[PDB]
């Protein structure tokens, strides 16, 4: 059948819930817990982390996507009561090859060009992150480094960054306590797939590096007996 | 007259092997190797063509399927490094493009029984033999014309050998949708696969970038009759069809 | 291309047997195995039509070929009686008319030394272990899927083991002139006999009238190289083709 | 069907031989053999056509190619001489001209591993085993249907044995320039030579001349797999083919 059910797109494009985290806004230094995950967070957006551990993504070797993170904000502290009065969350996506924030208060939120948003919490914002790839598709299983020469890092293969999402607050006022979780949905459009390639056994045990992991379980299951069935 | 197998001259440049047992012939995909990655840049060609001194049939060293062997793994496009005008080229220049052509040969009588699997794998990841958040430096992966020899050659610090996980964490049964070929003694001796050029940046440097692995694997151990000698022998022979280079006109040299 | 054997798919029914070296056939007669015993009776018919769900190729047990064998016989429409829907058949009418086809094949390797001939002998009437006024009282004559078994298998009351004589007073190398093929392993490795339905009356009980006999006898003994298994496997099969029985709307059950 | 030598019956007078394995066909020359060495005298004509029944297959003894053996050599038109209707025109005439067909034919098996030369030799003189200014008396020269046997029998008196030299002088790999065909048992078992006839003189007596010697000798020797006779079997037929003789309506009798 021509319907997309069994096909790419179907099959990559349902959105999942990546990156769970915890910020708040407190005051310039205040009280000395600052730089963890208070205050702002910084991603560096990767579909290693929860893509069911690295799995259908994994079944192809080279992939284009076009994102929408949908990223969903709410307030952990009770926003039955309060801790919401108009807290406006800011959302950044900082794109491949320029510089991350590392404090709240920061140059590279209000920079130039980066493409940052605004919503109250407890609501959601939509995006569309068209296909930032070095290559012309993803590599996501990629055999090489990146030099001979001075060497970008190791074979996990940054090269090919997709983006780095930044989370803060702007607000005031140490007096008192708030919390807000901020949960991004990644959702991949017009996926187009090549090169299948052979599942894994186990579960991974690093990110970028196709390594199996040691000291394992038998993946696969004994016969209830013998070759004899039922 | 009777049979009459594809068993003529395939001589090309230096290279003049015609040994063809059921010439029959898997090509990876429905992709041929192709030269030309685009028709022009609306301007006057004086394009790197190699392919009148590059495709010959550059054989590697045989190696010896015993019955206690578990596989063999060469990465492509440097296992021929130290070697024919095509690793000059490489060295030479930095990025190439360069379809393969890759003829395993196994010798075997009649009496010979076993079967072989050999498969190309576009990008093959290597797992480590550490196996936590690391892997090897580059310098065990490839040794070139000498494999990583999975066959009971362990090591320490570099790629695992561990066959079943095919140093993929994948599975060996599994591994066949990538495109192969199975050896049967009962059936043929040789086997063919024709790899078109892969790669999601047009251009590329081998020297950097390892292209495929190959392998050849025994499935079914190797029951020689007894009486004779417990080992059969394993040739393979790559002819780079359709192969192009980028540093035209701008390479003097570079040694290492 | 090369040799083209009829090697093909014969699948009928449950059966896909297709295993024919040197497809070559013999047929008993000139006469096919043909369903009409007449055209009509000048009236509508509902005749008995299995050949849609009859013509399976029953194989039988298969039986080893030793050096010190003498041969083989099955009471051709009394073999099958335990077995199949044609054996349910058999008991749920009474009067059916069976015309069969007989595939016997013997594995055996290039290095076998041996010779066999299969022979289909209308109306086999037995000789008598007595050899008086006396003979079998059926009890011993159909085993069925067991045969006879003359190779050593000597007992008491029953027929005569002598395989010259083969249960009949008649003589070996005279046997011939009843639809025959020989086994030779140097040519071939298995027969077909195509047997057209044969009495005198068009119509008959074969619970009761034992047909044909079939025997597989080795004429040349079988002198395997040493150091290998001093038996060799015989395999017939079965396949009752253009069969018609005449209980139609009639049977209802009976039980034995 | 499939393969499809040239097997078929090569039937001539009493003989009955054909016996072809891969039936190519090596001639001495361009030249056949032809019976006519001119047109006519402008007379009448009762010129002497024995080739109705001359042509017959006359074979010879077989001998046997063991591993220790050095080679065989028969004078051709005088090894027929105490047999056949041929040598009895051979000495019931004088003078005869005798175009021949040598058929050389060894029995082995796939596993016997060899090579031979069959070589004709026109006019091959002698040389004798005193190796001075003296031969053979041509006592010892051409026993008929016995050969000269080089194989490790030497003698005294007569021609030498020494194999290298081929009674000649010359050399075993130069001898080539002769008519030959090298029997490879991993291809053929038997080599045909067709020898057209070869004389200064158009009509010549074959009880004092010796036209042709025919040798058969093993380039590689023969190593049989072991645990099977260390012993091969050569034979060695003659066609005489578009023979003719000269003593017509003129011969008697001469006892000899």
């Amino acid at each position: 059948f021509n319907g997309s059910e069994t096909d790419v797109e179907c099959f990559l494009g349902r959105a999942a819930c990546v990156h769970v985290t915890e910020i708040q806004n407190k005051d310039a230094t205040g009280i000395d817990n600052h730089r963890e995950a208070k205050l702002f967070n910084d991603w560096k957006i990767n579909l290693s982390s929860l893509v069911q551990l690295r799995k259908k993504l994994e079944l192809f070797t080279y992939v284009r996507f076009d994102s929408e993170y949908t990223i969903l904000a709410t307030a952990s502290q009770p926003d039955s009561a309060n801790y919401s009065s108009n807290l406006v969350v800011q959302a950044m996506y900082v794109p491949p090859g320029a510089p991350n924030p590392k404090e709240w208060d920061d140059y590279t939120w209000q920079s130039a060009s980066n493409p940052s948003v605004f919503f109250k919490v407890g609501d959601t914002s939509r995006f569309s992150v068209p296909y930032v790839g070095l290559a012309s598709a993803y590599n996501c299983f990629y055999d090489g480094y990146s030099h001979d020469d001075a060497e970008t890092q190791y074979g996990i293969t940054v090269l090919n960054h997709m983006g780095s999402m930044a989370f803060r607050i702007v607000n005031e006022h140490d007096e008192h306590k708030t919390l807000v979780k901020i949960r991004v949905y990644h959702r991949a459009k017009h996926v187009e797939a090549w090169i299948p390639r052979a599942p894994r056994a186990l579960p991974y045990t690093s990110i970028g590096r196709t390594n199996y992991p040691k000291n394992t379980e038998p993946v696969i299951k004994k016969r209830k007996g013998d070759i004899k069935s039922y | 007259c009777g049979y009459s197998d594809r068993v003529q001259q395939i001589t090309l440049g230096n290279s003049t092997i015609t040994t063809q047992e059921a010439a029959n012939a898997v090509v990876c995909y429905a992709e041929w190797p192709e030269y030309l990655p685009d028709v022009d840049a609306s301007d006057v060609n004086k394009t790197s063509k190699p392919d009148t001194s590059v495709c010959r049939f550059y054989t590697l060293d045989s190696k010896t399927w015993t019955t206690g062997s578990k596989g063999w793994c060469w990465k492509l496009p440097d296992a021929l490094k130290d070697m024919g005008v095509f690793g000059q080229n490489m060295f030479f220049h930095s990025l190439g493009r360069s379809g393969y052509t890759v003829h395993v040969q196994c010798n075997a009588t009649k009496f010979h029984s076993g079967c072989l699997l050999v498969v190309v794998i576009p990008e093959h990841q290597l797992a480590s033999h550490e196996g936590g958040n690391v892997s090897v430096k580059y310098t065990f992966t490839h040794p070139g014309e000498r494999g990583i020899d999975l066959s009971s050659a362990n090591e320490v610090g570099g790629p695992v050998k561990d066959v079943l996980y095919n140093m993929n964490g994948t599975l060996l049964g599994n591994l066949l949708i990538f495109p192969h070929q199975f050896i049967n003694l009962r059936t043929n001796n040789t086997a063919t696969i024709v790899i078109p050029y892969i790669n999601s940046v047009p251009i590329d440097s081998m020297t950097r970038h390892n292209n495929v692995s190959l392998m050849v694997i025994p499935i079914a151990p190797l029951t020689v009759p007894t009486g004779a000698t417990p080992s059969l022998p394993i040739t393979v022979t790559i002819a780079p069809m359709c192969t192009e280079f980028s540093g035209i006109r701008s390479k003097s040299i570079v040694p290492q």
